[PDB]
């Protein structure tokens, strides 16, 4: 028995991650055995680690975690560097309106699993983590269980298949802070220190855990690699077909008719994520914008943009979030300055500043209290978060606010 | 200040788990809140000799994640999400059924020591917008009817 979890609906046209994962259930290792779980792992076993960084690479997968760096090129920058090296699963996903990962998590916890043991043997790594977020308390009991099992069947443990390899699984656990989604944070609390990120470089890959060669990989990008492995290298850049290989996961939200996590191949756009998928809004009302999470913002022109990872594609983590003709572009964009407010860590001054009074700003903008002097000031700060950051929250907490300001000016002249 | 057998054990397993005990620092705070409904503040020395840290540095970890509350007793935490989606689909409904039925704004906490409201960001469950937490439990909010059905669970 496991905590509540709500029911994320889900739904594929790829039938890969999501297989089982579109069931809302816990399923077991005979269930994922029963499809033809852990064989990938066998043939990648009877593999060179190096052929398995080539597959991955050949294979063009890029990283789901945001920043979209192809995963082969990481590992390749790991291994040029002497061990014990460190292999972590990033599933500490808190950015507004994403939910994929943890279905993956909470429904097919071997495909995560499977996907963690052929990664750290294709490095090296004879010690890996999950690094879960405190408010996925299930995810965190349903990958224990999960670990278990595959050590009790051979796959985890000491001599994994005969093949003489020995990993162990860590499950660590966030306690609520978004910036331990950053991956030298993420060490950090891992080390059990406050999730403060580090200036780099050094960089995880050449010094992270315990200054260790460390490879941080996002739940998504690592329920690829059991694919890559199964159909092998050409197949997986055939499916799409996109110049961005792969199945993708797009939590839907907002006004749609059907929010949920939709597993669909990168080539889709964004307008037949919404309406072919997702259902339409609410109302047959006219989408308005769609937040790209708290990272960008896309308005009614820029809907038939696709969903890879290409300069004028959707990009991110491809999280969308409707907002309709009903929705205030203020009111919203005062919640993404409320996320980052409440986000920073406070290690740099103008993100420390900037992020608090963008949102303290904004919130007299939108009561209607703000002087010229708050008006003036808002500009200024949203234009001055990025200063001396040393992590990504800095360099974006100004981002979607400023693309709202530019794309919804009559919106704004409002409260002006 | 004296941890109890249960708790000591849950502690003690959590701080032999990962290969270094310091690591065990997030799971062994989670289990003491989920004991006591907060982080006491005399727990923390124990704690700290128990990792082998100083006390400073325990009280850095308390201090910077927000799921730890050294100040508030709560059997129950409502961690109720405060971000876009939630806002945009209901989070002042579910914190109007709330106050209807508890009789408590967020960040306050029932006379009894019941339940408490947590103001929390993004739950990861923005489909499923308004979302809440009851402890470990996550619900979708539909309306006060409910909210009360799913509140009576907690005793
Ligand atoms: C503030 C911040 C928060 C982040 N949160 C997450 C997160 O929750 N999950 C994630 O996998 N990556 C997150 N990232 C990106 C990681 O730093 C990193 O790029 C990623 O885990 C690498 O894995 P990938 O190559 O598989 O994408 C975040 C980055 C920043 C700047
Ligand atoms: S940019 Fe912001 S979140 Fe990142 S380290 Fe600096 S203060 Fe912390
Ligand atoms: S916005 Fe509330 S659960 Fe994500
Ligand atoms: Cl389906």
């Amino acid at each position: 028995s496991y905590p509540a979890i709500p029911r994320i609906y889900a739904e594929t046209t790829l039938n890969m991650l999501l297989k089982r994962a579109k069931k809302p259930r816990v399923h077991s290792i005979d269930e994922y055995l029963k499809d033809g779980g852990y064989q990938a792992l066998e043939k990648a076993l009877n593999m060179s680690p190096e052929e398995i960084i080539d597959w991955v690479d050949k294979s063009t997968l890029r990283g789901r975690g945001g920043a979209g760096f192809p995963t082969g090129k990481k590992w390749k920058f790991a291994v040029q560097n002497p061990g014990p090296r460190y292999f972590i699963c990033n599933a500490d996903e808190s950015e507004p309106g994403t939910f994929k990962d943890r279905i993956i998590i909470e429904r097919d916890p071997h495909l995560l699993i499977e996907g963690i043991i052929i990664s750290s043997y294709a490095i090296g790594a004879n010690e890996a983590y999950i690094y879960i977020r405190g408010e996925y308390p299930a995810g965190y009991y349903i990958l224990r269980d999960a670990i278990e099992e595959a050590k009790k069947k051979g796959f985890l443990g000491k001599n994994i298949l005969g093949s003489g390899f020995d990993l162990e699984i860590y499950v660590a656990r966030g306690a609520g802070a978004y910036i331990c989604g950053e991956e030298t944070a993420l060490i950090e609390s891992l080390e059990g220190k406050r999730g403060h990120p580090r200036l780099k470089p050094p960089y995880p890959v050449q010094k992270g855990l315990w200054g260790k060669p460390t490879v941080v990989n996002n739940v998504e990008t690592i329920a690829n690699v059991p694919f890559i492995i199964s159909m092998g290298w050409e197949e997986y850049r055939y499916i799409g077909p996109s110049d961005y290989a792969g199945p993708k996961l797009f939590p839907v939200s907002g006004k749609v008719k059907k929010p949920g996590v939709y597993e669909l191949p990168m080539n889709t756009t964004l307008r037949e994520v919404i309406f072919k998928y997702a259902g339409g809004t609410l109302g047959n009302k006219k989408v308005k914008a769609v937040f790209s999470g708290a990272l960008d913002c896309f308005s009614s022109e820029e809907l038939d943009i696709p969903m890879d990872y290409s300069p004028l594609g959707f990009g991110g983590t491809g999280t969308v979030i409707v907002l309709t003709e009903e929705d205030d572009i203020v009111e919203a964009a005062l919640k993404i300055a409320e996320f980052y407010e409440h986000e920073t860590c406070g290690q740099c001054t103008p993100c420390r500043v900037g992020c608090y009074e963008q949102a303290n700003l904004l919130e007299k903008i939108y009561k209607g209290e703000a002087t010229e002097q708050d008006w003036e000031g808002f500009d200024f700060v949203n234009r001055n978060i990025q200063p001396t950051s040393i992590c990504g929250l800095g360099a974006v907490a100004g981002r979607l606010i400023r693309q709202t300001l530019e794309k919804f000016p009559e919106e704004w002249e409002k409260y002006r | 200040f004296e941890f109890p057998e249960e708790l000591k054990t849950k502690l003690q397993e959590h701080i032999n788990y990962f290969p270094k005990k310091r690591q065990a620092i997030l799971l062994c705070l989670h289990e003491i809140q989920n004991y006591y409904g907060y982080i006491p503040p005399e727990s923390l020395k124990p704690l700290a000799d128990m990792l082998e840290l100083p006390l400073n540095h325990v009280e850095g970890v308390v201090a910077f994640y927000d799921m730890f509350d050294r100040e508030d007793k709560a059997k129950y935490r409502i961690r109720v999400c405060v971000s876009i989606v939630c806002h945009l689909m209901g989070t002042n409904k579910l914190l109007k059924a709330l106050e209807n039925i508890l009789g408590i704004k967020p960040g306050e906490v029932t006379p009894d020591g019941k339940f408490k409201i947590v103001p929390v960001q993004c739950l990861g469950a923005c489909s499923e917008a308004p979302v809440f937490m009851v402890n470990d439990d996550e619900y979708k909010f539909e309306s006060e009817v409910q909210l009360n059905e799913i509140l009576s669970r907690y005793t």
